């Protein structure tokens, strides 16, 4: 069958840069389209017939063909162009997609705002304590979040989650939740969240039962 | 002396299952017998004990009223009848003999796995401090805990509040249940006057939760 | 004015059936090709099926042929994906789309279909040693124990006679809900011609045992 | 009754002296025992009544108590002492355990032996391809395993697994599994697994069909 091979699988570029996504056909027709998919949404059609621009799509998106290679160009990357991009190939009613290319926006470093949340009184009456650490609106994504309880380093009892890059300011947010028995939580005092990035570590903490 | 546990396996939350502890080389009526469990990757937890000949029963707070330890001397066997099974009961269950100083002989253990069922989330506040410790910006949110299966969706103030919201991807906990948090940043000066309610919809369980997030004293 | 709305997704048993509907507004469904496209969580788009204008001709990706059926009711302005013998790889958001301008110009928002887990014995594949050692006279061989549920499996080699140099790794939980592990052993390359290596995989939850002779390729 | 174990984990060399502390809240009684648990096994009793050594336990294990603290000592750490250690307190038929202490043996660096396994022909007739990279008998545990397919770095399609520390030579083994569709496997050629530790990276590779 027909196969599309998309390169790169991901890339990171600055605002104003020109971005070039390539999709290489296996055998074909100009029946090649390009789609943009933002997080949690259906893909939007950008180009059809390899180079015909779809109505309302900005002019910085364009498509080209050369032999078996099809190319999508974004001549001036904008922060809202963060998306996964997909080429599509149509045959005698048979359809194949490329694996996609995630385009992430390169922006200036931003240190996160770090907040720490004690478990609520509601939850403790069920016998479990979740402590939640929020890293808000930071760049780059790469970060090391560690937990300390009474200055002892925690292992194996926390999980992280990360948002997708923001469509306006291009930052990320990240949560780390420490999960403990109510008994363990109520016998220790100092809970701290340590966020390390580059040469800087930030520790937000609280004392149980105090403020 | 040999201890051999049987009967572990898959079980439904709310269902029941009974473990047996087959003893050899000693009569278990003359010894305190215990059940101790171990959740995967975690520590030892004592569950229940049965006294010699008086058959007095003792239970850890997490299982009393749901679990029942008993013994049949004619079969030389100890039993743990477990009844209102829940996600936290997934564990290897050991029976062990109390001899002289402590638990000296152990079985090899029997694994019990509580699988998942459709379940609406519990939603706890991530409350802002009335005193800003972040220079005038307050963080608040909702912790959406222990639902199955995916997905949930979260809105704030029925869609009125969108700026500064971050609803995280859900995490898969060890127990098989999902959990996520949704947060928003607001001005601290708004904590006294603006109502912040998160609306969590969980269509698989036909559940909606609305939680007013209020500042903690 | 053109609107596409998918319903009918949700939880489904492996081997079970589920029917999605695609409700169309703002255009007549008989005049267009319709498509169903799915997307596994975190993964890429995969075309599933299409339905022709007026001839109602159906086309299918190889992975769903014989199990899925796309149909359409022009009187209700609705398209259907009938899904049968569902499997773990069918977990995905299913999107219907309209054929416009040679491509998919309008899409619905998608509907999530989740295939949950059922008791299942593993598939056990060889990790074969190359006949020519590229590691200085020591060969590594093993068994890949894939796609079983729930835990646990146990592995021995040569019915317990081969124990030195064995590493049976802890199982990993795949995205599909099924577990997977490998068991490997290092041996002299000179032994590849004369010594037989069989891994024995026991999976008590499904009452399955698999023995796999691992031969050099 | 509450037991608090410290530390939650430690790493010490062979021959080193190791001390695990366990703090009872209400215990005027010597009813404190220590158990050793090796991977996949029931705990074994070592010390009972805080200082009596159980029969057959080696002499390098001893127990003591200082105030409200109970203490386990291993006077000369041996490699087969890799285990999780638990204090236990026994009451009027009520038992509590400490959270445990994982003891890992520090040994000299050992570079891994790296093997790479193509998908088997059997597995490919079901439409999925798993490539398996084995790091055998290495130390320390920390390592970075990356996959490349035709020199493109892979993300989101591999999972790792690591053994527990070996009871004899104190090394680890680790597996990384790349999972791909038959079609994706059949269209690319060069598969490599890159193992990085310190200032050294080792790449094991194969060409499909060779
Ligand atoms: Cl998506
Ligand atoms: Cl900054
Ligand atoms: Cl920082
Ligand atoms: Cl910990
Ligand atoms: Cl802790
Ligand atoms: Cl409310
Ligand atoms: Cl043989
Ligand atoms: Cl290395
Ligand atoms: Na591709
Ligand atoms: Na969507
Ligand atoms: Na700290
Ligand atoms: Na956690
Ligand atoms: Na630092
Ligand atoms: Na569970
Ligand atoms: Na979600
Ligand atoms: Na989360
Ligand atoms: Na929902
Ligand atoms: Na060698
Ligand atoms: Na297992
Ligand atoms: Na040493
Ligand atoms: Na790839
Ligand atoms: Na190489």
């Amino acid at each position: 069958d027909i196969q599309m091979t998309q390169s790169p699988s991901s890339l990171s570029a600055s605002v104003g840069d020109r971005v070039t996504i390539t999709c290489r056909a296996s055998q074909v027709s100009s029946a090649v389209a390009w789609y943009q998919q933002k997080p949690g949404k259906a893909p939007k059609l950008l180009i059809y017939s390899a180079s015909s621009l779809y109505s309302g799509v900005p002019s910085r998106f364009s498509g080209s063909r050369s032999g078996t290679d099809f190319t999508l160009t974004i001549s001036s990357l904008q922060p809202e162009d963060f998306a996964t991009y997909y080429c599509q190939q149509s045959s005698y009613s048979l359809i194949t997609f490329g694996q996609g290319t995630k385009v992430e926006i390169k922006r200036t470093v931003a240190a996160p705002s770090v907040f720490i949340f004690p478990p609520s009184d509601e939850q403790l009456k069920s016998g479990t304590a979740s402590v939640v650490c929020l890293l808000n609106n930071f760049y780059p994504r790469e970060a090391k979040v560690s937990w300390y309880v009474d200055n002892a380093l925690q292992s194996g009892n926390s999980q992280e989650s990360v948002t997708e890059q923001d469509s306006k300011d291009s930052t990320y947010s990240l949560s780390s939740t420490l999960t403990l028995s109510k008994a363990d939580y109520e016998k220790h005092k100092v809970y701290a969240c340590e966020v390390t990035q580059g040469t800087t570590s930030v520790t937000k903490s609280f004392n149980r039962g105090e403020c | 002396v040999q201890l051999v546990e049987s009967g572990g396996g898959l079980v439904q939350p709310g269902g029941s299952l009974r473990l047996s502890c087959a003893a050899s080389g000693f009569n278990l009526r003359s010894y305190y017998m215990h059940w101790v469990r171990q959740a995967p990757g975690k520590g030892l937890e004592w569950v229940a004990s049965i006294s010699p000949y008086y058959s007095y029963t003792y239970y850890a707070d997490s299982v009393k009223g749901r679990f029942t330890i008993s013994a049949d001397t004619s079969k030389n066997t100890a039993y743990l009848q477990m009844n209102s099974l829940r996600a936290e009961d997934t564990a290897v269950y050991y029976c062990a003999r109390h001899g002289y100083g402590a638990m000296d002989y152990w079985g090899q253990g029997t694994l019990v796995t509580v699988f998942n069922q459709i379940q609406g989330p519990s939603v706890f506040p991530l409350a802002p401090s009335s005193k800003s410790t972040s220079g005038g910006t307050a963080a608040l949110g909702c912790l959406v805990k222990d639902y199955w299966p995916e997905p949930v969706t979260v809105s704030w103030n029925s869609g009125a509040l969108t700026s500064g919201v971050h609803t995280f991807p859900a995490v898969l906990q060890s127990s098989g249940l999902y959990s996520l948090s949704s947060v928003v940043t607001v001005p601290s000066s708004s904590l006294g006057t603006q109502t912040y309610i998160c609306n969590v919809n969980h269509k698989p369980s036909n559940t909606k939760v609305d939680k007013k997030v209020e500042p903690k004293s």
